[PDB]
C-alpha cells in the first residue's frame, strides 16, 4: 500500500475508488509498480 | 559495435551445478548483456 | 508391456502406453524417446509425478504433449495433427536413482507406431523334397509386423522366421521353416488370422 | 503493411501459456489496483 | 551442437574396440555429462556406461570410457556373440538430451551356406501363378548372390536379416508365370 | 475419450450419513474442477458447491455452508462427499459435473449418470410379484412396495426385444405399482437398494 497503512485503513475516507483488474503472468508481479520498467509497465498498463 | 549475443543460456539451464566450498564462476565479456531473457525461465526467491 | 500399435492416418490422435515397475511414481522424472527406422535415439521431453514442470526439446515444443497417468503408474502421450514421418519406437525412459534427475536410469520396452494409407490389405498363405523340413509363404499383404507361427506356438525348437522381402507393387512376403504341421499366421492390422497345413 | 502478420510487421496481441503444467512464475495472477486519491477533494 | 559417431566397426573376439563421440559441449558445474546406452537390435536398451569416472550396478567391469577434451571414446573388452548391440554417447551439460549418429558394433570370427529350392504349390498354380522361392542360410559372411537359369533369367531380395540366432540370412522371390515355368529351373549362390 | 461414472442409487434412513462417491478416469483428476447438485425436482436444480482435487480449494454455496461438506482424494482420483444428519428435504436427485476443457473454471463441462437417494421411513419394504383370449403377449404384477427405483427383468434379462415396462401409479393408500409387459417366460424382479429379489412365471 502506496501512502496508505494497510491496516489503518477503515478510519478514512476517499473521493472517488477505482477497483481495477486485470490477470497478468506470474513473473510480471514486479512490474506493477511505480517507477518500474519492463514490457508491460510500458505497453500494458503504467503506474504513475 | 559489438553484436554477438551473449551465452546467458549456459549458466542457467545446467544440469548439476558446483559445491558450497568449490564454487565455480564463469568470465564473461564481449557480449551484450540481455537480462530480459532470464525471467521468462523460471522465477527466483531472491532477486535484491 | 506395452499396449499394440494400430495403423492409423495423420490425423486422428493416437495414443501410446507404457508400464513399469520397480519403483514408486512420487519424485523420479519419466519421459519418452522416439527412434526412427533408420536413425538413433530422440529426446522429446520428461514430465514429474508431482507438479508436472514438462521441458520439451526445442524440436519437440509444440509436435507431442506428455499425457502419464499417475493413479496407475502407466505413461501416456497425446498427439495432434499427425504426420507421416511420426512413425518411431518410443521408448519410456525414468530418472532412477543411478545417476542425476536428467539421467535415464531404466527404459521400457518400445512400440513401433506404423502410419499408412493403404486400406490394410488383408493377408494370404500359400503352402509350399527334404523330407526334412516344411515351410509355408505368406503374399499379398501390404502391412509390414506379419508373425507366422506353427500349431498355434506349439513348436518352438528349430523355428525361424525370415524377414519380408519388400515387393515392387507394395506388398511383402515372408517365409518360415520348421523343423519336422499347420502353420498359422496372424494379421494385427487386420484381425485376420489364416491357417494352413501342408 | 496493412493487415498481413507474415513480413516483419507481427501482431501487437500475443496470447499466455497459462496451464497448470507450469510452475510458478508462469502461472495467473489476478491483480486488484485500489486507486486512492486522498486530498482536499469532498469524500463520498 | 551435434554428436558424431562411427556408423559401423570392425571388432574381434577377443580384442577391443574403441568407439568415438565427439561434439560434447560443456556447460559450469562440470565436463564429465557423459552417458553411453546398449541398444540391441530390436529388443530393449539398457545404460550401460554413465560417469565414467565411476562404474554402473550389474554391468560388467569389461566396460570403460574416458575423456580427452570434447572427444570421448568407450573402450570395450572381451567381445562375444551377445555384444553386437547399438550403442550411443549422450550429452547432457546443458540440461538437454542429444544421441549420436548410430554405432553398429561387428566382430570376426571363424565362420557353408545351406542352399535349398522349393517348387511352386499347387495353389499357386490354380491361381495362374508360379513362385520360385530360393533360401538361402546359414552364412557368416555378407556376400550372397542370388540367380537362376532358364539362358540367365519381378525378383526382389533382401541380403540383411533378423538377429535371432546370430545368423545372416537371405532368400528371393522369383515370380513368373506357370506357362513359362512348365515351359522349362536351377538356383544359383554364390559364397566366399 | 474421457469418462466418468458415479456410483449406484440408494436408499438411506435419516441418520445413516451415507458416503455416495465419483468415480474418474481418463484423464488427470487433479487439474479440473468437480462438483455436484441435487434439489426437489419441484424446485428445480440447486448448486452445491466444487472442489479443486489439485491442492487445498473449497468453494461451497451460500446454502450448504453447514449442510454438506464435499472431499476428493487426488490419489485414486475418486471424489468422496459426506453428510450429516439427514433429514426428510433429503430427498433429491444427485448429479456431478465437472470443468472441462470447454468453458471456465466455474462452467459445468460433463455430467454423470445420475444417483437416486430417498429418505423415507417405511424399513424398506419389500416388493411383490403376482402375474396376469390374446393367446399373444405375457406380463406380471408388482405391488405391495414402498420405494420408487424398482427393475423388472424377464428371465434374467435374456428376452431384450418386445419387451416394455409402464411408470408406476401411486395408489391412494400409499403404495406404488407398475405393469411390465412383453411381446412373445419368468418375469425376475431384482430391487438392487434392498437386495431383494422375487421370481415370478406367468
Amino acid at each position: 500500500c502506496y501512502g496508505v497503512s494497510p491496516t489503518k485503513l477503515n478510519d478514512l475516507c476517499f473521493t472517488n475508488v477505482y477497483a481495477d483488474s486485470f490477470v497478468i503472468r506470474g513473473n510480471e508481479v514486479s512490474q506493477i509498480a511505480p517507477g518500474q520498467t519492463g514490457n508491460i509497465a510500458d505497453y500494458n498498463y503504467k503506474l504513475p | 559495435n559489438i553484436t554477438n549475443l551473449c551465452p546467458f543460456h549456459e549458466v542457467f539451464n545446467a544440469t548439476t551445478f558446483a559445491s558450497v566450498y568449490a564454487w565455480n564462476r564463469k568470465r564473461i565479456s564481449n557480449c551484450v548483456a540481455d537480462y530480459s531473457v532470464i525471467y521468462n525461465f523460471a522465477p527466483f526467491f531472491a532477486f535484491k | 508391456v506395452q499396449s499394440g500399435a494400430e495403423v492409423k492416418k495423420p490425423g486422428e490422435s493416437l495414443k501410446i502406453s507404457c508400464k513399469g515397475s520397480g519403483y514408486t511414481f512420487s519424485y523420479y522424472w519419466i519421459g519418452w524417446v522416439r527412434q526412427m527406422p533408420g536413425k538413433g535415439l530422440e529426446w522429446m521431453g520428461i514430465i514429474y509425478p508431482g507438479d508436472s514442470d514438462t521441458r520439451y526439446s526445442p524440436s519437440f515444443q509444440g509436435q507431442v504433449t506428455i499425457s502419464a497417468d499417475k493413479s496407475i503408474s502407466t505413461a501416456y502421450l497425446h498427439w495432434s495433427s499427425l504426420k507421416a514421418s511420426d512413425t518411431a519406437m518410443y521408448y519410456c525412459a525414468r530418472q532412477g536413482d543411478l545417476g542425476d534427475w536428467i539421467l535415464l536410469g531404466y527404459w521400457g520396452q518400445g512400440t513401433l507406431v506404423t502410419v499408412s494409407s493403404a486400406s490394410t490389405k488383408g493377408p494370404s498363405v500359400f503352402p509350399l523334397k527334404s523330407t526334412a523340413a516344411l515351410g509355408c509363404l505368406v503374399k499379398d499383404y501390404f502391412p509390414e509386423p506379419v508373425t507366422v507361427s506353427w500349431n498355434s506356438g506349439a513348436l518352438t525348437s528349430g523355428v525361424h522366421t525370415f524377414p519380408a522381402v519388400l515387393q515392387s507393387s507394395g506388398l511383402y512376403s515372408l517365409s518360415s521353416v520348421v523343423t519336422v504341421y499347420i502353420c498359422n499366421v496372424n494379421h494385427k492390422p487386420s484381425n485376420t488370422k489364416v491357417d494352413k497345413k501342408v | 503493411c496493412n493487415g498481413v502478420a507474415g513480413p516483419n510487421c507481427y501482431s501487437p496481441l500475443q496470447s499466455y501459456g497459462f496451464r497448470p503444467t507450469y510452475g510458478v512464475g508462469h502461472q495467473p495472477y489476478r491483480v486488484v489496483v485500489l486507486s486512492f486519491e486522498l486530498l482536499h477533494a469532498p469524500a463520498t | 551442437s551435434a554428436l558424431t559417431q562411427p556408423r559401423s566397426v570392425s571388432g574381434s573376439l577377443g580384442q577391443s574396440v574403441t568407439i568415438s563421440c565427439t561434439g560434447i559441449s560443456s556447460d559450469v558445474g562440470g565436463d564429465n555429462y557423459v552417458s553411453w546406452y546398449q541398444q540391441h537390435p530390436g529388443k530393449a536398451p539398457k545404460l550401460m556406461i554413465y560417469d565414467v569416472s565411476k562404474r554402473p550396478s550389474g554391468v560388467p567391469d569389461r566396460f570403460s570410457g574416458s575423456k580427452s577434451g570434447n572427444t570421448a571414446s568407450l573402450t570395450i573388452s572381451g567381445l562375444q556373440a551377445d555384444d553386437e548391440a547399438d550403442y550411443y554417447c549422450c550429452s547432457y551439460a546443458l540440461s538437454r538430451v542429444v544421441f549420436g549418429g548410430g554405432t553398429m558394433l561387428t566382430v570376426l570370427g571363424q565362420p557353408a551356406p545351406s542352399v535349398t529350392l522349393f517348387p511352386p504349390s499347387s495353389e499357386e498354380l490354380q491361381a495362374n501363378k508360379a513362385t520360385l522361392v530360393c533360401l538361402i542360410s546359414d552364412f557368416y559372411p555378407g556376400a550372397v548372390t542370388v540367380a537362376w537359369k532358364a539362358s540367365p533369367v519381378g525378383v526382389e531380395t533382401t541380403t540383411p536379416s533378423k538377429q535371432s540366432n546370430n545368423k545372416y540370412a537371405a532368400s528371393s522371390y522369383l515370380s513368373l508365370t506357370p506357362e513359362q515355368w512348365k515351359s522349362h529351373y536351377s538356383c544359383q549362390v554364390t559364397h566366399e
